[PDB]
């Protein structure tokens, strides 16, 4: 179940500080979960 | 691609250079003692093998208009114009002398003859001009000469006590610097006084930018910008086009 | 007609050049004086005025130049193709080159001496002038030329282009290589 | 940031970058006086402030 | 030949005719 | 060799105009 | 063409004097 | 599932 | 270019310092 | 090694 996850397309492609994707789905981007 | 592109871009690319000159010319017309930038294109054409069809164009600054500014009367004493051609001796912040037209000039706590710009004024000894610090009139002549009368003393005991050190050198042999002033293009080359500078006391010289002059001058560079973009565009018309000859 | 003050001031460009390509005017006024090139190519200019002096380089290309009257000045070149020059003065103060190719040209100036390159290209010239000298590369190809002068300079390139040369020179020394 | 040189060329192009206002001088030119009936009323010929 | 008054692309030398036109 | 540079606008201009780095302008010779 | 030697690149100077 | 995964049920 | 070692991920931080 | 090349890394 080591999967990689996130919103794709134009919410992740902006910089970190835009803080648009949720703290929780944005953390499941390095493995987690 | 075609290089026709890059050949517009590189013409378009002056034209809007062209037009920053001409926009500083413009936000300069209330400055005191500034001369107008001349704006022209130099054609450079690529020389080497094939069919000369390729020229390029350059903007490029070939001098300065040195004509009259506008004086305007002030009744203030320390307002000194030059009457006709002329230059002021100036020294900048770093200490390197230069020529100035801005006769803005004011007096500071110790004495020393500054003028709007805060590049002090150069004397007879080519030294800044220190006059004595208790003056009661300050009375300048027109041919440069400083007269002053000392606090308490009689209005008979006027008495010289500098002259201004006038510069008129040919115009065509000086280059603006990175900041305003007008210096020789050969270097190390001696700033000698002139007999023959007068100055009218009384009065500052304005701009000598022609408003309309720079106005007519926009609207070409404007048209002759569209048309080069237009040139862009049939080059990159021209290429979509032919795209079609490896499709097989 | 003739060229005015006037009608001068309306083909010079900034740099003082005169073009008169393919305008009506027959002669120029003596002591003419060009700041740069001229340009006389496809007019019906028949004589060059006496004193004339061009600060640049003259150019006749298919033009109707028939007579350079001598001491005239040029500092560059001169280029006079396809004119109907016949013969060259003597005394001509030449700055660069002259091209000479398809003119009716018959003869040339004793010792002639040519600061750059040479042309007699379809000349029908039937001999070089004695003691030539050339800084530059001589074309003779097309040319009516068969003998060679007894001594003659070339500091360049010699290109026969076809014509066939039996009596070489006594006194030569080459600066390049000859080509036929 | 190189200069100098050929300004007359291509090369050694130069542009400004405006204009702005760098002083706002006082012009103290004495100025005419008004005669008033108020006896409590002062003025200064020639140089001086008065100092309060 | 063809056209009387072609340029040359070489640069101003003064002392070279220029062999890029057709000469001729 | 090697032979390189900048593509695009900034080599497709005259060297007056000094938008290529000079080291850069170097490459565009020859380099080994 | 075709010929046995690179072409030579192309002069753009800004005054023909200084080449 | 995602925490903040929405359902497709009336609230 | 196969590496045996999964690719970082690229960072933009308002600050290099904070990083 | 173009000459003062920029690098990819957090200064």
């Amino acid at each position: 179940g080591n999967m990689v996850a996130g919103i794709p397309g134009a919410l992740s492609n902006q910089p970190p500080a835009d803080a648009s994707i949720p703290q929780d789905v944005a953390q499941m981007k390095d493995g987690s979960v | 691609m075609d290089r026709a592109l890059f050949l517009a871009m590189s013409g378009a690319k002056q034209n809007m250079q062209a037009l920053q000159l001409r926009a500083n010319n413009l936000a300069n017309v209330s400055t005191t003692g500034f001369r107008a930038d001349l704006a022209q294109a130099r054609s450079m054409q690529a020389y080497g093998e094939g069919h000369p069809s390729r020229v390029f164009s350059m903007t490029e600054r070939p001098g300065h208009n040195f004509a009259q500014g506008s004086v305007i009367t002030t009744g203030r004493d320390l307002d000194v114009t030059i009457e006709g051609s002329g230059w002021i001796s100036v020294l900048d912040h770093t200490g390197k002398e230069g020529l100035t037209r801005n006769g803005n000039l004011k007096v500071d706590q110790n004495g020393m003859l500054t003028n709007a710009s805060g590049h002090l004024v150069l004397g007879e000894n080519d030294a800044p001009i220190t006059l004595p610090i208790p003056l009661s009139k300050i009375e300048i002549g027109r041919d440069g000469t400083i007269s002053v009368l000392p606090q308490g003393a009689p209005a008979e005991e006027f008495q010289a006590v500098d002259r201004i050190k006038l510069v008129k050198p040919n115009d065509q042999s000086l280059f603006k610097d990175t900041n305003g002033l007008f210096r020789h293009k050969t270097p190390n080359q001696p700033y000698e006084a002139d007999a023959t500078v007068s100055l009218q006391t009384g009065a500052i010289e304005g701009s000598n930018v022609n408003a309309v002059g720079e106005m007519t001058a926009l609207i070409d560079l404007q048209r002759q910008f569209e048309m080069q973009v237009k040139m862009m565009s049939t080059a990159e018309e021209m290429d979509k086009s032919s795209d079609s000859l490896l499709r097989m | 007609y003739e060229l005015d003050y006037y009608s001068k001031f309306g083909h010079t460009d900034n740099y003082g050049n005169l073009d008169l390509r393919n305008k009506p005017y027959t002669q120029l006024p003596s002591g003419f004086v060009v700041k740069g090139n001229l340009n006389i190519s496809q007019t019906p200019i028949k004589k060059l005025p006496k004193g004339l002096d061009v600060g640049g380089s003259l150019e006749a290309t298919n033009s109707a130049l028939k007579t350079i009257r001598s001491g005239t000045k040029i500092k560059g070149y001169a280029n006079l193709l396809g004119s109907k020059i016949e013969s060259w003065p003597r005394g001509i103060k030449l700055g660069g080159y002259l091209n000479l190719t398809d003119t009716p040209l018959k003869t040339l100036p004793a010792k002639l001496r040519v600061k750059g390159d040479l042309s007699v290209i379809r000349t029908p010239i039937s001999a070089l002038p004695e003691g030539l000298v050339v800084d530059g590369n001589l074309y003779i190809g097309g040319s009516a030329l068969q003998v060679f002068p007894d001594t003659m300079t070339v500091k360049g390139n010699i290109f026969l282009g076809g014509n066939k040369i039996t009596k070489w020179p006594s006194n030569l020394t080459l600066g390049g290589a000859v080509a036929p | 940031g190189q200069s100098s040189q050929n300004t007359e060329l291509p090369s050694g192009l130069m542009l400004g970058a405006g204009s702005k206002v760098v002083a706002t001088q006082k012009v103290h030119t004495h100025g005419n006086a008004q005669t008033t009936t108020n006896a409590l009323d002062m003025m200064v010929e020639g140089d001086g402030f008065f100092q309060v």
